[PDB]
Formats: C-alpha cells, structure tokens, sequence
RNA sequence: GUGUC
C-alpha cells in the first residue's frame, strides 16, 4: 500500500526516496537513470521503488471526509 | 446521561439517538449510521 | 485508513539518532517507565482545509493542507531535567522526510511512543548499522604474453 | 501443437489418480472383511474362530 | 452414516488432535515434537505411589 | 508426507495397561523392515543420499 | 523470406473491448430483457373465465424499470448496489405492464399495474452502474475493476455457473452392451422432450417409446404413416444390394402378420399403445403429434417424417456391419447454457402459474357475486412472483415439473478471496454428468476443443475436467430466426423434397440439407451452395452468427443457426495471403476501422467447431500453405485466466501448470478498491502488495499491475543446514521483522435483532458496573454505555461483543450475550447499524487481526511449487555473496529435476536482468524474450552472464567451492494457516443422540478412528490399546440385564419378571446398548445369556 | 418496541 | 549444492548432432508413405497395412 | 456445497 520505509533484505532506507523518485519519473528521465541518480546501486535495494503499487491514492476517495 | 454520538455515511453528520427511533438522518435520507472510535487509551507493540 | 498494527511498526522501524552509551539497559520488566532508561516522543497531526488555495483545483498538495506526514512531525519531550544534558537537539530523527501516513480533511493522528535500549539479535530494527560486508582481495596473474588485438 | 500433445498426456495420469482411490479402498475393505481372524496357534496350527 | 460401521466402528476418539508437521533434523528417529499448547490442553491421569 | 499441505494427527493413550503395549509392538526401532516383502523402509532422503 | 505483419496483437483488446470474457454474461440478459420477456407476453396473452364469455382481459406492453426500493410509504428513491449489500438487501427493480380487463360492461385500460420485481444484473443495461466514470464510481462506493455478473440477493453475491448439454433436434448412433442403436431427442420451444430410439436384433428394426406397451416394427410404423405400396418403402429406404439383405427380413416377417393397409396397422398400433375416442384416432394423432414434434406437419401429411425415419434407418444400416459410430465427446455437438435461457423458462412458469390460479381467483365469486361489477386489481397479488425469484436464485433449487426438469447446484456465492478467483468464476462452467467414477472420456482432453476450453485450467482433486474454464477468445452465439436464411437457400436453387421420390436420394450426387435437425431438400453440386452462402454472410446481408458444413461419408450439408455455439475470430487469407495489411492496422492504431467494420469489409470472420473441421487454419504466417483458408490471429489466446499467470507455460510441465492456476484463486492479496467499505465474512489481505517484474500480455489485458497478490523477494536455490526438505522452504528473520508477507485476516460478526406478533421485543441492557469502584465488569468490559462494542478496541478470548435479551416467550428475559471465541486476541475495526427491508435493527462487526509468516505456513513459487516453512534463520547466517545481499527464501534444488520445471530459472534470470536494467521483461506463452540477448545484457553491468555468483558462507567463514544461484522470483502466500489448522480436546461436549464426540471444530469435537486405522491396529495384534480408545475413551457405560429372560432392565429390576432375583450387570458401549433399544423395537430381541468371567 | 441506553449495577 | 540455467545448455556440437538425426529419420519415415501407397512392407505380424 | 492431503 505504502513504500516501505526499510528494504526487507538489508534493511536500507528506502522510504525517503519515493515522492522523490516520483517527481523526478517527470523530469524525462528513464526509470534507470531515476534509480542510479537516487543512490540505489544495487538491485536488492532497487526493486522497491521499482515495483511497488500504490493503493493508499485510491483508497482515499473512498475514505470519509467532511462536509 | 451523553447522548450517544453517531456518524453518517453519506453527509458525515454526528447526531444522537434518544430512544427507539427510527434510525435515519436528519440531514439527508440515509438509512446506515456508524459509531465513533473509543476515548480510552490503548497500547500497541511495535515489534 | 492505515492500521495501527502498521503504524507502529512502520515507527518502531524509524532509527534513532541518539547516543546508547549514556542509557542503561532496561531490568528483567517494568513498563511505566524510569527517567534513566526510556525516551518520550509525541506525535499529533490534523488535516484541514486551505481556505485560500484556490476556485478550481485537483493537486492535493495545495488543495489540503498536511496531507502528507513525514518523521519531522515526531516531536520530542523531556522527562525529568535531562533536557540541559543534550543542549538543544542532537535527539531527532536521522531523515526528517519519510512518508509515515496520509490523511484527508476531517481527520487526526496523535500517537505517543516510547524509545528503549536493544540489541540487533532480538528484532531487525535494532540494527545500527545498514550493511555489515567484507571482500577478499581479487589477484589476477597472466601468464604468457599477449598480443595485440 | 506441441504443447497441447504434451499436456494432453498430463491430463491422462490426472484423471488415473482420481479413479484408482475408489476401487482400491473399496477392493480393501473388501478385502480384509474377510481375512480379519485368521490367527496362528501355539501347535503351530493357523485356525478361524470356529 | 450408519449406527453398525459409522458408530460402532467409528467411536470418535477424545485427547487427540491434528496439526500440520514440520522439518526438524535435530531429533531421533523416534521422537517427535508437541507445541506447548497443545501439550497444556491435553492431561495424562496416573496414580501417586510412594 | 509431501509436507507441503500435510496435517497429521495424534493420539494419547490414557490407561498405564497400554501405554506399554504401543511401545514393544508399534515401535520405531521395531518396525523398520515391511511385512510385504522384508526391505527396509527407512533409511535415507535425497539430500541425506546426495 | 515472407512478408509478416506484426501488428495484430492490437485487434485482440479492441475486440475485447466490444465482447468476450464477461460481457456476454450481461449480453445474454440484455437480449432476455429485452426480446423474451415480450415473446413470453405476446405467448400467454388472452386468458377469460368460462362461468360467462364476458370476462377477459389482454396483455398489451410489458417493461420492468431501475432498481427500486419500496420504503415505508410510497418511497421509491433510487437504491446503490453497496447500500443493499450492507443492509441484507435485495437489488431487484419492479415490472409494470400495460394490460386491460373488462369489469361489469365496460372495459378499463389501466396504465402503470405492477405485478411484481426482478432482479437486475450489477452491470447490466438497467442499473445505475454504466456509463459511469472512475470519480463517479468513487462516489456510489464501488470498485470501478469490478467485471460484475452476478447477484445481489439477501446481502450476498450470487452467480449463476454455465452449463453445458447435448445437442437437441438431432439424430445419434452410438453402440451399446449388444450391438449398435440410433437415437433421437426431440425438445423444440413448446414443453416436449421426446426420446425415440432404433435397435437392432435378430435382423430386426424395432422402435422404443416411453408412451408405447413394446416394440413396434418400423415397417409398420412406415404403412401407418401413409406409405402402403413395400416398393417405394424400400425405394425410400435404399437402393443397393447390401442394404436389401438386411431389410428383407422385416418386410418378411410384416408380410406375415396380416397387415397390408393403412386401418390394419393403424388398429395394430392402438391395440398395442397404452395411455392411462377410438384406437384408429389415437394411434393417428400419437404419430402426428408425439413421436417427433421437431418434424411440423401442415395437414396430416407425414411424407417429412417417413423421409426422415428412412434417412435415420439409412443411417443406421450404413453403420451396421462397419466401426464407424457416434460419441458425446464432440463439442460441436455440445452447447452451452447461460442465465438467460433458465430465467426465461423460470419467469414463463411463474407467468402461466399466476395467470392459472387467478383464472381461479375470480371463478369462485361471478355465481357468488354481491354487486354488478367485478374488481380484478384488488384481486391481485404481488408476493409469488417476488417470492418464486428470491428462492430460486438464492436456495438453487431449479424444480420446473412444467418443465419436467429438477436441477441443483446451479447458483453459487462469488469468490472474494482474490481478484483473480472473482473473475476466474464468472468463466468456469459445470458440465451436466454427475461426479463419479465412471467417467473417462468426457475428463480426458477432447482433440476437439481448440482455443475455447483451456487445457491446464482444471482444480485437481475429484473433478479433474468436470469443470471446465472458457478461453480469452471466444463468444457465445445467441438464437435468431430462419426466414431470411430458407428463403435464400430456395432462391438458390435448393429442391423441394415432396416432389422427388426415394431413389434420388440414393444417388451419390444427390446431397441432402439440414437446418437446426430439418430436412430442407435436395441439392446438387454442394461446393457452389457453401460458395456462395459464405459469399453472402461476408457480405452483410445474413448474420455472421450462422455456420455452415458439408459431411462427404453421408452426403449431407448442415446449416447451424441455433443459439449457444462458440465463436472466435480468425483471419481469412486469399490463395497465399492475409488480407488484413499494415495499412489496414496503421487506421487501427489511429483510431478509427474497429472490429466491426473490419467484420464488414470481409477481413474477418468468425468459425465454429464444426465449420472449421472443414477447413485448414495456419498458426503463424510463415507455415501458410496453399490450401489454408482462415488465419489464427495469435496462438497465446489458448491459454486461461488463471493460467496467463505463469511465466513460460510452455517451458512447465502440464501438472505444474495445473497446480500453480489451481493456486492462483487461493493466493491471497489485495481485493478492490473498496475494501475498507465492505463488510464480508472472511477477508484476506496483504500489507505491501509488490509488482511482477516478468509479466506477462495476459496481466497487462485484465490489468493485475493493480492489484497484485504477492511480492518479489531474493531466492537462492542451494541446501541449507536442514530444513529445505522435500517442499520445505527457508525464511530470514531479519526480514520477516522487517515484514515481508505481513497478512490481515477480517472476520464478520452479524446481529439482526426484530419484534413479534404480539407486542414482545428485545432490548440491549449493556455494561455492568460493581459496588466497589465504577469500572465495568469482566465479563462486559468492551461493552459501550449503549451496549454495543467501540471501534478501536481489542477484544480477548470468550468476551460479550453485544448484549442480547430476548424473552422467554412483566414478562421474564433471557439475556443470550453474543460472546467472541478464538485462541487469538481480536481488534474491533468499526460498527455498522442499520435497518433491513422488514424493520429490524441490524449491526454488524468487523474485526481484525494482524499475522506474521511463521513455522507452518503455506507459500507458493507461482510455478506449482508450494511449500510449508522450515527453519527461521537470522541475519548471521544466510550468506552474503559479495555486496552484502542476503538470501530472502532459501530455495532447495533436489525438487527442481523431478517436478520438470525450467520456466523458474529463466523467470528468476529474467527478473535478475530487469531490476538490474530497470525495466519489466516480457514472458509471455510461445514467444516473449528469449536467453540470447538477456544473458548478453547482463555482461554489461559487470555480473556473471546467466546465474552464476561467487558466495562467502557466514557460519564457517569460509567461501563456498561450488557457485549458487541467487535472483528475484515472485512469490505469493496462501491460506490455511497452522494458526486455524490446529485443533485438541480432551473432555468436551457430547451429542443427545449418542455419547461421543461431535463433529467439527467449531463445536469443539475429537477426532474420528476409522476402520482402515483399526486395521493396522489389528494386524500388529494389540488388544489392549484397542479397546482403551474404542470403548474407554470415547462410551464407557454400565448396563444391567436378567439371567431368567436377557432384557434390558432398570435400578437392578426387571419389569418382565417382576422380581429382582435374577438380576446382574455388564460394561457394554451406549452405542451397542442404543442398537439393542434400536432393534427391540423392530420385533428383534436380542437375548442375552451372562456367565461369569471366571467360569 | 426497543430499550437501550442501560446500565445494570450489582 | 546448487542448480542454476548454465547446467541445462545445449553443446553448440550436440545441436548439429541431432540435425543429423532428425533429417535422417524425417527422411527415412517420410518414404513409408508413398511404399504403402505403391503397394508394398512385406509384414511379419498378422496385422493391417495401417 | 467449496478448499487441502
Ligand atoms: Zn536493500
Ligand atoms: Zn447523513
Ligand atoms: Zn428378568
């Protein structure tokens, strides 16, 4: 649902990199060049970013909001 | 003694039951209430 | 909309930047909590919504107002007088911009957690360090030499 | 082409190990309904309950 | 679902139970291991002698 | 076993008169050889062979 | 070199976007709703009493409206499908019809009558939910990926399952016990299933009817329809000099019964016809109107049905002396079953029913009148049709004796656990045998079925091809007329069978024409007539949903236009070439030329089971020959919903690839979009869903990059210390604390509470507070001041949720407190009250309950690969290989050589590459990427070409001599956890019945010793353990009987004898003993004679 | 015809 | 102990080995056709042509 | 009735 704050092998920060990763996939970079311009290097660490949904967006307009 | 709270679901509205009422809303025509989360305190492990 | 379950393991997972050497290690059990051997951290957030934004918007970032909570919410209180030992802020979160939870208007967060002294071999968030790896020394040796192409 | 001989012939042992269960616990409890008392003795004589 | 071979033959059994097994290669070969759950549930009478 | 979706159950004897009847008849280190034919039936796994 | 176009992966989504999967679910009820349900008023459409010839009434116009609810006085207000699935509802909209009765003189025409409601399908034409767009869908709380399909009824999910029956109107051939015998079932529209069958003995033809006493000689039957002279009899049935030797004995032994005109065979059929108006009439108008009704006759004319009889005795001669014979396991003949056709024949029922008995309602009353004038309308009724819908779509009990017909297992409750288990339901189809052994050809892979059934997906276990699932392309063809159709055939030159005698039909040339199991006529030079029809239905003029063949071993062309055939499109190529050309697709792509003028510019079209065994298909443009016709379009449609989901099906083996799309359906993960809203009972989730790195075209078609159900995690496939056996698989600790695979388990908990007749209620007291402080009891600590339970609270073993007190029948209450059993300690998530349609307060529970992976867990490789887990292993071992990366899942390579499984290293190298390069590599079935160019991509980064790594072992410290393999797989966890399959008792409650051990695990019971463990208990020759868990553990009880006369006696006393002299006891089970009080009762007095053990 | 709103004390 | 995709390769001389093979039995099968159909397989068994 | 062995 939410980026995962740890990387689930090493257990490498990789929570604080995905609004990032985001407005730079906007910038007319590659996803390649968005991943070894972050700092991610190796791929244990890299398909977090990589593949991950994001179903938290979604769920927010069915949530409650007042009126 | 406090009237029991409870919220809507289309208008989100916190409006009390008083006895044997027909449960509805005051504001729009739902006929489904909720209930709000407790006031105590509860504790939760984070490990 | 996110668990509370989640939540605290998403904060137990957030790292500290506080020295262990000066805290104790906590007895065989007691969870009110001493002054010597336990860290306080308060947490509060609501979201409302921005009466001056704008007639017609859909971007969420200027739309509501703290949609988005990050580690530097957290906020950290003294307890007892230990607060003249570190002078003003060497207790903080290492990364101040992680994503914690989202809300929306008509809602409100407020959590408060508390910070303990443990080892890497009873959970994984006790880790201080990230990558613990070694190499042996790489040895390449020709034998007869070689040509051009 | 290929793949369906192949999983044509998958599809043969599926529905072989599905069938033999019934006959087989049907042909044991038939089985031993009958040879269930047949005991030995000790003038090394095998006899029935009779 | 009878009364000669469904009740009779049956007899549901009590202090018993099931759970899926595991790997463990750090037994005997006859030794096996029981949760400490479900050991607490189930009791074994016996007589105190001196 | 398969012990990939395997649950297994287990028994409890009760009374002091069985408990040493399960032990010499339905032993493990009793029953290693089959009444079919006389081959052992427990010696060894593929990782232990390999 | 051949010039190919690889383009026409693009017709396949827009031709998905027309039709296909699910859409013809709604499609056959939009065509019901909209065609039928007039056809069924315009059948049933004047009906009048006979105490008068006065009284009718006519059905002019009948139409059903949106979803309704009829709320407490007179409100209709427009209904949402969540609202009715969390108040218990029913989503169903009213029917209003326009008809007119005649009450005194005069006629009233009263517009708007309702009779009743019906339901309406989530996406069909009159819902709410069309048309709508994603941030309007957001509004109705609903999931816009939802396909729909099923119904609503009571708060439940319900979908009707597809059916598949043997083909009607038509004749069969097959062989039995003895010899070979035809057969013919007969069932047009009007209720008549006939079954009429031909055999053959000692020589003989004789014909079986239920309606006739025995056997009727067919020569007999041939005189009686009205053919006298024997010449023309066998000048019908065949002019050869084989067939005659086999029909001179029948017109042998009919020459010896004196019978030799039309009144002697027609008095010889009424002699032996029985039926529970003379003879002569009833074996006429039992030949005109009940052996073959599918044959009209206009008059009284049976020339048709003789010609038919001949043509099937033909039939049957031809397949006398030779092997040639008929099976079931053809799917041309085979057709499907809808909803549609079902709730047709249910609505038609319910119709004629209603229309009956109030034929009735006011036959009682006209003699017994009290005034000039009749009302009908307050003689009316609104509660049957409502009633007769409700219980036939939610009990799924489909009983039509109207119909002669009782069927079961029909509706189901749609799948939840997964996205995949939802739409993969709305394709599986139930087959009409029953499940039973017997069967082996209908389960075994028919040749037939190509790219309409999928092969692999099939559950094992019983049913191991009793239930089928449709192909990604194919579409079910719905019934049309034959006007236009039979008057282009006579146009074209087609013969008038009345005309030629039975000698022409014995000529090669002559071809006979069948239309839906009906003898059109004779045609000559066959090739011109399917030339030209073909011509003709790629025009545009007839539709293109009409098949056409030509059978050369009998000499006759069939014309299909019957609905429920299976159709997919194919390309068609002219004398080498595919007519459909990149510039055609370049429009395509544009955006303009879809499929359906595609389908009229004659560039494709669509072919059957039986049409295309008279044609050649080429699979790929580089094997097109000269005599292929038709192009299939791509040959990876083959495989299933549930089977699109394995990375290189053709590199797996058959079994693998049934066991992974068997597990797909119970892998858990995500649901919709909604899931906070809805309320189920069992609700699996992930916490953070990952993406696949190999997918595939199929995932991409249905979109599960939204809601996936597993995670990519670090497999190293080596042994470890001990715990990879057989299937066992390795964790790390570190990341199970770091949570990889954390689940959510949502349980419902329900609560309707109502009044009664009288003025009885229930009430909810609530908490209980003490005298010493005021804190809330023990027993009602959760509890609100109101006396139900808080979101937001933790709920232990054995606590009241909700406080219900209802009376016994000032009156005295019983209080029944719902009370919460599990061995875990639950989270109260929300509270939901509210009203159902019959004014009683609902409330419902969800609570939550987060779980960890642990030692007896299931998990999946997506491959066929499942496993429980082994050993936790920390963070000190599982050895780094150089950077510092950890194996996530030790994997064992001991199961890989057997299980035949080479798709899992090319998907783990696959996936290597991609998150190394950083984008997602395709694995689709025949084609996809290949090993040539990946492995040579994965040089440039600096690795080790296709798997190979170099390890440092972390226990010893010490490099590993052989190398391992390491990369990403995804995986997936599954249900049945040992948290629930785990279960012991030691002294519970027992059954009133018998003393022992009730069944299941929610009512705490034992486990059950059959006969087969009593058998290994026996042949070791133990007595005592025997007997210990047989009659000790499980019904000890103490009897006592009489020595004068064994009886069952009481307190030491007999009440036969009357005296307690004689009287002892025993040890006997309560079940021997409850036999003996059994069989006492059935005149059977077991006697019993006691001795003393000792003696 | 319903109650609720109660509290019961021993 | 370890498998990986480099222990299942094809030899570059093992592809051209069962070539050979192949065109060999493709065309030593392929001449049955037109022998069955000129008239000829002199049969050992009692059988059918077929 | 469904799911696993
Ligand atoms: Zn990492
Ligand atoms: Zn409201
Ligand atoms: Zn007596």
């Amino acid at each position: 649902m939410i980026i995962p704050v740890r990387c689930f092998t090493c257990g490498k920060i990789v929570g604080n990199k995905w609004e990032a990763y985001l407005g730079l996939l906007q910038a007319e970079y590659t996803e390649g060049d968005a991943l070894d311009a972050l700092g991610l290097k190796r791929y244990c660490c890299r398909r977090m970013l990589l593949a991950h949904v994001d179903l938290i967006e979604k769920l927010l307009n069915y949530a409650p909001l007042e009126k | 003694q406090q009237p029991m709270i409870y919220i809507c679901g289309e208008c989100h509205t916190e409006n009390e039951i008083k006895s044997r009422d027909p449960i509805r809303c005051r504001e729009c025509g739902y006929r489904i209430m909720y209930k709000k989360r407790t006031k105590r305190l509860v504790v939760f492990d984070a490990r | 909309i996110v668990q509370d379950e989640i939540l605290a393991h998403r904060l137990g997972l957030i790292p500290i930047h506080a020295d262990p050497r000066l805290f104790e290690y906590r007895n065989q059990g007691d969870e009110e909590g001493t002054e010597i051997d336990t860290l306080q951290f308060r947490l509060q957030v609501r979201c409302t919504r921005n009466p001056h934004a704008a007639k017609d918007s859909s971007d969420p970032n200027e739309l509501y107002v703290n949609h988005k909570v990050y580690t530097r919410h957290m906020t950290w209180i003294p307890l007892g007088n230990q607060a003249d030992l570190f002078p003003e802020g060497t207790i903080r979160p290492v990364h101040d911009d992680i994503l914690i939870a989202q809300l929306r208007p008509g809602q409100e967060i407020d959590l408060l957690m508390h910070c303990v002294k443990g080892i890497g071999k009873d959970h994984a968030k006790f880790s201080p360090v990230a990558t613990a790896s070694y190499r042996l020394l790489p040895d390449i040796t020709l034998l007869e030499p070689v040509e051009g192409e | 082409t290929e793949f369906f001989f192949h999983t044509m012939a998958g599809r043969e042992g599926l529905v072989d190990t599905a069938v033999k269960t019934a006959e087989t616990g049907y042909m044991q409890r038939r089985l031993v309904k009958s040879l269930e008392d047949l005991c030995s003795q000790y003038d090394l004589t095998v006899r029935s309950s009779t | 679902q009878g009364r000669f071979r469904g009740n009779l033959s049956g007899k549901r059994v009590d202090f018993s139970g099931r759970t899926v097994i595991s790997p463990d290669p750090n037994l005997r070969i006859d030794e096996v291991a029981v949760p400490v759950h479900v050991a607490k549930i189930l009791t074994f009478p016996e007589k105190v002698n001196k | 076993a398969d012990f990939d979706g395997d649950e297994m159950n287990l028994h409890l004897p009760q009374t002091e008169e069985a408990k040493a009847e399960a032990l010499v008849l339905m032993g493990t280190k009793a029953n290693l050889v089959t009444p079919r034919n006389g081959e052992p039936l427990i010696a060894a796994i593929q990782d232990f062979l390999t | 070199p051949i010039p190919t176009v690889e383009e026409k992966w693009r017709l396949l989504p827009a031709f998905l976007k027309v039709k296909g999967l699910v859409k013809q679910h709604i499609d056959s009820f939009n065509y019901f709703i909209n065609v039928e349900i007039k056809k069924i008023m315009k059948a049933n459409e004047k009906v009048t009493s006979d105490a008068d010839p006065m009284w009718y009434l006519k059905y002019l116009n009948i139409y059903v409206g949106l979803p309704d609810v009829e709320e407490s006085f007179n409100v209709t207000r427009p209904v949402s499908p969540h609202e009715c699935r969390l108040r218990d509802m029913t989503y169903s909209a009213p029917i209003t019809v326009d008809i007119e009765y005649t009450r005194g003189s005069q006629r009233i025409i009263r517009n708007a009558l309702p009779i009743g409601r019906m339901p309406i399908m989530l996406r069909s034409s009159n819902c709410v939910l069309t048309g709508k767009t994603p941030a309007e869908f957001a509004k109705l709380n609903e999931c816009p990926l939802d396909p729909g399909g099923y119904f609503i009824v009571k708060g439940v999910e319900k979908v009707i399952l597809i059916q598949e029956q043997l083909s009607k109107n038509r004749i069969i051939v097959e062989a039995d016990r003895k010899g070979a015998v035809g057969a013919s079932v007969t069932s047009s529209t009007h209720e008549k299933k006939s079954r009429t069958n031909m055999a053959v003995k000692q020589g003989r033809f004789y014909l079986r009817h239920n309606t006739l006493s025995e056997d009727i000689p067919i020569v007999i039957i041939f005189k009686a329809m009205g053919v006298e002279s024997d010449q023309e009899i066998v000048q019908m049935i065949g002019t050869e000099e084989h067939v005659m030797a086999a029909f001179g004995p029948s017109l042998e032994e009919c020459q010896k019964a004196q019978i030799f005109t039309q009144m002697q065979a027609l008095k010889y059929i009424g002699n032996k016809v029985r039926r529970q108006k003379t003879k002569i009439e009833e074996a006429r108008e039992l030949l005109a109107s009940t052996i073959l009704t599918h044959v009209p006759v206009k008059e009284f004319n049976f020339r048709a049905k003789c010609i038919y009889t001949a043509v099937m005795v033909r039939r049957v001669i031809l397949a006398q002396g030779d092997n040639k014979v008929d099976d079931r396991d053809y799917y041309g003949n085979k057709r499907l079953e809808l909803a549609g056709q079902l709730l047709s024949l249910l609505f038609e029922d319910l119709f004629k029913k209603f229309n009956s008995e109030m034929k009735k309602i006011a036959d009682q009353v006209i003699p017994k009148q009290r005034a000039a004038q009749f009302d009908v309308v307050k003689h009316m009724r609104q509660d049957q049709i409502t009633n007769g819908m409700v219980n036939a779509i939610s009990t799924g009990n489909w009983s039509l004796k109207r119909f002669k017909m009782d069927r079961q297992g029909v509706t189901q409750v749609l799948s939840r656990l997964s996205y995949i288990s939802a739409l993969g339901m709305m394709t599986r189809i139930s087959s009409q045998f029953e499940k039973t052994r017997k069967v082996s050809g209908p389960r075994s892979l028919q040749p037939s079925q190509w790219g309409m059934l999928c092969p692999s997906d099939t559950p094992e276990g019983e049913a191991c091809g009793l239930v089928k699932n449709l192909a990604l392309m194919t579409h079910i063809t719905t019934d049309m007329e034959d006007g236009p159709i039979v008057k282009l055939a006579s146009n074209l030159g087609v013969e008038d069978v009345n005309l030629l005698c039975g000698e022409e039909l014995s000529y090669p040339n002559v071809f006979l024409v069948f239309l839906n199991g009906n003898i059109l006529g004779v045609i000559r030079d066959h090739k011109k007539l399917v030339n030209t029809f073909r011509l003709m239905r790629r025009a545009g003029y007839i539709n293109e949903f009409v098949s056409i063949s030509t059978n050369l071993t009998d000499r006759c062309v069939y014309i299909s236009s019957d609905g429920g055939r299976l159709c997919r499109p194919y390309i068609i190529v002219k004398k080498q070439k595919p007519a459909v050309t990149n510039k055609h697709m370049e429009e395509l792509a544009q955006g303009y030329r879809n499929f359906e003028d595609f389908l009229h510019e004659s560039l494709v079209e669509y072919l059957d089971v039986n049409e295309e065994n008279d044609c050649n298909i080429a699979l790929y443009e580089h094997t097109i020959n000269k005599d292929t016709t038709h192009l299939e379009i791509e040959p990876f449609t083959l495989l299933g919903v549930c089977a699109g989901l394995i990375p290189y099906p053709h590199h797996n083996q058959s079994p693998r690839n049934t066991y992974q799309c068997a597990m797909g359906k119970q892998a858990m993960g995500t649901i919709g979009y909604n899931q906070r809203n809805r309320i189920d009972t069992l609700m699996y989730l992930l916490a953070y869903p990952q993406k696949p790195m190999v997918k595939t075209k199929t995932i991409e078609l249905i979109e599960f990059e939204k809601l996936p159900a597993g995670q990519n995690a670090t497999v190293a496939v080596m042994s470890y210390s001990g715990y990879d056996i057989e299937d066992a698989l390795v964790l790390n600790k570190a990341s199970l604390d770091r949570g990889f695979g954390r689940c959510l388990v949502y349980k419902n908990a329900k609560c309707t509470l109502k009044r009664y007749t009288n003025q009885t209620f229930d009430k909810v007291m609530g908490p209980m507070l003490d005298a010493a402080t005021r804190k809330p009891i023990w027993r009602h600590e959760i509890l609100d001041a109101d006396g139900i339970c808080s979101p937001g609270e933790k709920v232990e073993n054995k606590q009241v949720l909700v406080n219900k007190s209802m009376p016994t029948v000032q009156p005295q209450y019983k209080d029944v407190p719902i009370t919460y059993k599990g061995a875990t300690d639950s989270y109260i998530e929300k509270v939901m009250i509210s009203s159902n349609a019959e004014d009683a307060f609902l409330i419902k529970m969800l609570l939550r309950q987060t779980r960890r992976p642990e030692i007896g867990d299931k998990f999946s490789s997506r491959h066929g690969q499942k496993g429980v887990c082994g050993l936790i292993v920390p963070q000190e071992d599982m050895p780094f290989c150089d950077s510092g990366i950890c194996p996530d899942i030790i994997m064992n390579p001991h199961g890989f050589p057997s299980r035949m499984t080479v798709g899992k290293l090319i998907e783990l190298l696959a996936g290597k590459a991609g998150v190394l390069d950083g984008r997602f590599h395709y694995g689709t079935a025949f084609g996809g990427s290949k090993v040539k160019d990946v492995c040579e991509d994965l040089v440039r980064h600096g690795y080790n070409y296709l798997g190979k790594d170099y390890v440092t072992s972390g226990i010893t410290g010490e490099p590993l001599e052989a190398y391992i393999y390491f990369g990403p797989v995804y995986y997936q966890k599954l249900k049945h956890m040992v948290l629930d399959k785990m279960h012991a008792r030691a002294r519970g409650p027992r059954a009133v019945l018998t003393r022992q051990p009730t069944e299941g695990r929610s009512r705490d019971g034992g486990l059950r010793l059959g006969e087969m463990e009593r058998d290994c208990l026996i042949g070791y020759g133990a007595s005592m353990l025997l007997l210990e868990r047989l009659m000790i553990s499980s019904d000890a009880f103490e009897v006592d009987v009489c020595g004068q006369c064994g009886l069952l006696g009481y307190s030491g006393w007999c009440h036969y004898c009357k005296s307690s002299c004689h009287v002892s006891s025993l040890r006997i089970p309560y079940a021997c003993k409850l036999l003996f009080q059994e069989l006492q009762s059935m005149n059977i007095i077991p006697r019993l004679k006691l001795s003393k053990y000792n003696e | 015809m319903w109650y609720l709103k109660g509290t019961v004390q021993s | 102990f370890s498998i990986g995709i480099g222990d299942v390769t094809p030899g570059q001389g093992l592809l051209k080995a069962k070539y050979e093979l192949l065109n060999a039995g493709y065309k030593k099968c392929d001449e049955y056709i037109e022998a069955l159909n000129t008239g000829k397989l002199q049969q050992q068994p009692g059988c059918t042509a077929e």
